[PDB]
RNA sequence: UUGGCGGAAAGGCCUUGGGUGCUUGCUGGCGAAUUGCAAUGUCAUUUUGCGUGGGGAUAAAUCAUUUGUAUACGACUUAGA
RNA sequence: CCCUGAAAAUGGAUGGCGCUCAAGCGUGUUACCUAUACUCUACCGUCAGGGUUGAUAUGAUGCCCUGACGAGUAGGCAGGCGUGGAGGUCAGUGACGAAGCCUAGACCGUAAGGUCGGGUCGAACGGCCUCUAGUGCAGAUCUUGGUGGUAGUAGCAAAUAU
RNA sequence: AAUACUGCCAGCUGGGACUGAGGACUGCGACGUAAGUCAAGGAUGCUGGCAAUGGUUAUAUGCCGCCCGUCUUGAAACA
RNA sequence: AAUUGUUGAAAGGGAAGGGCAUUUGAUCA
């Protein structure tokens, strides 16, 4: 969502040229941030690997309101509130097992080909 | 047969020469077009420079900056050549003409590598004797190209290198021939001329 | 466990889709007869979508026949499996979607006792 | 149309291959002379044989002989009709017209 | 011997094809050194292979192959006509395939 | 029920087929293919290699050596499809091949569930090949330069056209 | 390894001396199989990351403030350890 | 044959590239490519000509044999799928899960449609032979409800000023 | 005399592609003195490999493909 | 369902969407 707005220099750092400062969306981020991390402290986890994991922002049913318009003509003049929701998680990934064994089916011939290789190689 | 087929573009017919290479590329063959400034058009020097300004009259309206790109060079005028006979919007089009290599002259990656021409589209073999023909590199420098001189003073070069190399490659020959008439009149000799080879 | 039979050929495997269906979401993907006067899927031009015709049909022979070759039956009950006793070489039994597991369960072992083969064996069963 | 004058040999190889009979309205092909016999008896005609001499040489029954048989339906021709364009006259060099003996080798290609 | 082959090289011109209508059940191919019907008359019941790789071995290799057979000839030029098993993915039109000696009759 | 009842249930008894009128017949070998004829190998393990045909095998396949002191393929059937007769040919008269037939090889087939995931020759063999290969290099060794040529292996090179050449 | 030539895209070529193999130019010996009548019967190259040894140095840009030869915002042009 | 006669407005048409003992023009001869065209074969449907109660054995509206044909607007006829209800039957299914919904999962039928596997779900539902209709949507500037591009855009600038 | 051209062979033969429908016998024919056999009212024998072929969907490639319904002789229309 | 946000997969030189056949990726008896 940046059509037809203003363009600035603070966001050359994303590669986009058209950024913004946005502060109720801030704000609310904010807040539900620092939720976050009361709730991760009293389950016990340490704020040191925590990252946010997942964010999503969802449109809530709208508040219908009015506006007045020339010619006595009644417009659409409602709000639209978020439903946000995020989870942050404690960061632990090293190294997994793999996938399975995935046992190759071999020809005849191509078993005595491996074998004739076998043989030669040392 | 060969993987890179590299050919000379001296007395050669555009139209003929750019069908058959066209027709190569389209058949899978890698093919390097060098001297495409020495091509030959039939018809009168006054005539090919009519077309060229009729061609040139084309532009478009509104922005002449999208309309027909009328390159100078010859050989983007065989590349041009070849691209209105290959359907360039396909991608397979599209990958025939990346298989194209024109150049002026003689580049340095080809001028130690074989030359080849092609017979059926040769001007001394198919122009009558007494037919009026054109030089593309002439057509080029009289429509705009500006570098006429450099590659010439680049073509007298590499001719003078070839022409030692050629002395060099034509002693040695003669070394060889003479040890092969040597070797010659010897039992394996007329047991291979028996045999053909 | 299947009779003798000719090679199931298809002359059409693919699904006869109603124009612009993927286009409209109103248009819904079941075949529909285009009797517009300028239609150019009823003018079967080329290019275009193929309309179902009479040509398209099966050998009567290998008609209604599953790939393993055996045509499907539907039950729902060890009485409606008793039908195919002296039938298991060309029909095989099917289970409906509406018997639960505690008859399934009945179901499957009749169907294993008398050799008849069922098209969904694992069906509402443990995993 | 592209009528001529037929030989026996193409009248035979006709007959051989693309004859067909017409009884109880059907076209039941000719591959003994037992139907021949029984559906042209009347006639005099019993053998294939007996039914390409009544073709070559017009008789008495040449009539029924005829409508016996079934149209021929043949392909095109396998060397080509041998002209640029079909639909113009012989001596204007199409296949239009009459082409006297020159229409056995047509039928025969197309046979 | 720094040369092993017992096949021919062949390129994949196109399929059997007309100015707006192409069929891909039928493929044409031409044999380096022939020229004509006369010698292209030859190389008739053979079989094609299209030699490809892939990234992702199948059965223990990571090179597939896509079989056919010479059916008849197409022009004078000595193209051939070519059906295969599976029709060629039109991505190939001027690939390398392998036209083997057998069935030999020579 | 979900489906009432077939009406007409088919016959679950099989039909015999019908007798056939097609019998069979020797195989006519090709004018090129006579005991004796040098070979060159189309397919299989041993191809460009070359062979020497010995005996017809009544299964339609050519009994033919590689004789194991010039190139080292055995006694073995091939194809006459996968085989180009060369215009060479040493005889091989005075050499049994009549104890060589179809159940000599023995395939004896291999068990289904234990493949070979992981991980021989018979002493008879090695002796019938060795008894073939005496007389066969014992001829063999009358002509010059033809234990080079049957050790050599057949190959294409750059502008060689098999429809004109004379194999 | 010594030297020379090549700038158009040189990025390649020639050449000097030694070492490491082969040599089918000619004459011998040894093994080739149980891969079963064909089933591409691999050995070439285009990138990315990973692991092992030798080798080369420790930098800039943007935002922030400001300048004005610049401008709607961008952008341009400057400066400040 | 060619040339003057022969001059119209965005930049362009033997389609263009291009072609000159032509790849231009007239004529003569072969080879080559193809239409849902022609010949044969496999399958489906329709029509016509027939056989088949000497059976346990049922569907003679069933089965099989032979031949021919298969385009199409308005329109007519015939054969079939599905929806809301009622009668007979399945002593039909189901709280250990009925209906509904979702499901680039599977099967059958040329097709309308049917069936299975999994998730959600919570009290009803289905097959067979018939009767009945308020029985099938893609449009009618169709009636109602909700939702998108425009769009975080126009704009929130009269009335002296914080 | 030979040869060119045309037409005939119920003369022979080499190579390649598609198709395998029907399912105990019924008929028309040939070989064989005779048993019996056959290319004679629709393909069988042997052998090899695997227990990958193939179905659905996404992308890619070669070709084709104008927007649904109505009015109209004429529709996709700048109706 | 229209519409919208994240995760997972694919494509994107002035459109997307479809048909004729196949390669590759995912999945399937």
């Amino acid at each position: 969502f940046n059509s037809s707005i203003g363009r600035t220099a603070q966001g050359k750092e994303f590669g986009v040229t058209k950024a913004r400062w946005p502060a109720k969306s801030v704000k609310f981020v904010q807040g539900l941030l620092q939720n976050a991390a009361a709730n991760a402290e009293a389950k016990g986890l340490d704020a040191t690997k925590l990252y946010v994991s997942h964010i999503q922002v969802n449109q809530a049913p709208k508040q219908r309101r009015r506006t007045y318009r020339a010619h006595g003509r009644i417009n659409k003049y409602e709000s639209s509130p978020s439903h946000i929701e995020l989870v942050v998680t404690e960061k632990e990934e090293a190294v997994a097992k793999a996938a399975e064994k995935k046992v190759v089916r071999l020809t005849s011939r191509q078993r005595g080909r491996i074998a004739a290789q076998k043989r030669i190689a040392a | 047969v060969e993987p890179v087929v590299v050919i000379d573009g001296k007395g050669h017919l555009v139209g003929r020469l750019a069908s058959v290479v066209a027709k190569q590329l389209l058949n899978g063959q890698k093919i390097v077009v060098v001297r495409a400034e020495e091509l030959n058009i039939s018809g009168e020097f006054f005539r090919n420079k009519l077309k060229y300004h009729d061609f040139l009259r084309k532009a478009t309206a509104f922005n002449k900056t999208r309309g027909p790109f009328h390159f100078r060079a010859p050989s983007r005028i065989f590349y041009k050549a070849l691209r209105g006979m290959v359907s360039h919007k396909t991608a397979r089009g599209k990958a025939a003409l990346e298989r194209l290599k024109v150049f002026e002259g003689i580049p340095p990656p080809y001028d130690k590598k074989k030359r080849v021409v092609v017979p059926q589209a040769l001007r001394v073999l198919r122009l009558k004797p007494g037919r009026k023909y054109t030089t593309l590199g002439k057509l080029s420098t009289s429509v705009g190209w500006k570098y006429e001189d450099v590659v010439a003073k680049l073509e007298a070069k590499r001719k003078v290198s070839s022409a030692e190399y050629y002395a060099k490659k034509r002693a040695f020959t003669k070394k060889v021939a003479s040890a092969n008439a040597t070797a010659a009149e010897s039992d394996v000799a007329k047991q291979l001329a028996a045999l053909g080879y | 466990a299947s009779l003798p039979h000719p090679k199931i050929v298809k002359k059409h495997t693919k699904k006869f889709k109603r124009h612009h269906s993927d286009r409209y979401h109103r248009v819904a993907e079941n075949w529909r007869k285009q009797k517009g006067i300028d239609s150019v899927v009823r003018r079967r031009f080329r290019g275009n979508i193929s309309q179902p015709k009479i040509g398209y049909g099966s050998n009567k022979k290998t008609k209604f026949l599953s790939p393993s070759g055996h045509k499907t039956f539907l039950v729902a009950n060890v009485k409606d499996l008793e039908t195919l006793t002296m039938h298991t070489k060309t029909y095989a039994a099917e289970i409906a979607h509406n018997i639960s597991a505690k008859n399934r369960v009945v179901i499957l072992a009749r169907a294993k006792a008398l050799g008849i083969k069922v098209t969904n064996p694992k069906g509402r069963l443990a995993l | 149309v592209a009528y001529g004058y037929p030989s026996y040999s193409t009248i035979r190889q006709l007959v051989y291959k693309r004859g067909f009979g017409k009884i109880n309205k059907q076209r039941v092909p000719l591959s003994d002379n037992a139907i021949i016999e029984a559906n042209l008896g009347k006639y005099g005609i019993l053998s294939i044989d007996d039914l390409i001499h009544e073709i070559i040489t017009v008789g008495p029954h040449f009539k029924q002989a005829n409508n016996f048989l079934w149209p021929f339906k043949l392909s095109n021709p396998s060397g080509g009709w041998g002209v640029p364009r079909k639909f113009k006259h012989f001596i204007q060099g199409g296949s239009f017209g009459n082409r006297e003996e020159f229409i056995n080798k047509l039928v025969k290609s197309m046979n | 011997a720094e040369s092993h082959r017992l096949y021919v090289k062949g390129k994949h011109l196109s399929y059997q094809r007309s100015k707006r209508v192409n069929n891909p059940n039928v493929s044409l191919i031409k044999i380096e050194g022939v020229a004509t019907p006369q010698d292209a008359q030859f190389y008739l019941g053979k079989r094609i292979a299209y030699v490809y790789r892939a990234s992702k071995e199948v059965r223990g290799s990571k090179i597939r192959v896509m079989w056919g057979k010479v059916t008849r000839t197409h022009g004078n030029s000595g193209v051939v006509r070519a059906t295969f098993r599976n029709n060629l993915p039109a991505k190939t039109f001027g690939a390398s395939v392998r036209i083997f000696l057998y069935p030999s009759n020579i | 029920t979900a489906q009432q009842a077939p009406k007409w249930y088919p016959s679950e008894d099989v039909a015999a087929p019908k007798k056939t009128r097609k019998a069979v017949r020797p195989q006519k070998l090709r004018a090129s293919l006579v005991p004796g004829t040098v070979l060159i190998l189309l397919a299989g393990r041993f191809r460009g290699k070359r062979v020497v045909y010995l005996k017809h095998l009544e299964d339609n396949t050519l009994l033919v050596t590689g004789p194991f002191k010039v190139n080292g393929v055995p006694l073995r059937r091939v194809n006459a499809r996968y085989v180009i007769a060369t215009s060479t040919k040493v005889s091989v008269e005075g050499v049994n091949v009549e104890k060589f037939n179809v159940e000599y090889f023995a395939k004896e087939k291999l068990t289904k569930k234990e493949k070979k995931e992981a991980n021989e020759i018979k002493t008879e063999r090695v002796e019938d090949q060795k008894v073939v290969d005496k007389a066969l290099l014992a001829e063999i060794k009358k002509t010059p330069l033809l234990k080079q040529y049957l050790s050599a292996s057949f190959s294409l090179k750059n502008g060689d056209k098999p429809h004109l050449l004379k194999f």
